[PDB]
């Protein structure tokens, strides 16, 4: 008839479980290089590229 | 400032002397002079080059 429950604490470990996460195909497969750093504070709202002849 | 008395013998007993009356000029603080401006974070990001100037 030993009652030891007050000798110990109730721990919550410092660890997290994995979440649900979307796949992100479209972001990783469209071209990201052309548009990088091209809109800035000299440019204004938008910006344009040249169609080939 | 003082006045004077003009008497044949120069006894002033029956008359009244210069009082001493101080006065003062007061300087005060005026209102503030304030020029104030505000702009959106978006505007700084895409519109605001040369904000210094």
């Amino acid at each position: 008839p030993n009652n030891l429950d007050s000798n110990v604490s109730q721990i919550v470990l410092k660890k997290f479980l994995p979440g649900f996460m979307s796949d992100l195909v479209l972001a990783k497969t469209v071209d990201r290089q052309l548009l990088a750093g091209e809109i800035n504070s000299s440019t204004g709202d938008s910006v344009s590229f040249k169609r080939p002849h | 400032q003082f006045s004077s008395l003009r008497t044949p013998t120069g006894d002033i007993s029956g008359q009244n002397k210069n009082n001493l009356i101080s006065g003062k000029a007061t300087g005060r603080v005026g209102n503030y002079i304030t020029v104030a401006v505000e702009y959106q974070q978006l505007e700084e990001a895409i519109k605001l080059n040369q904000l210094e100037e």
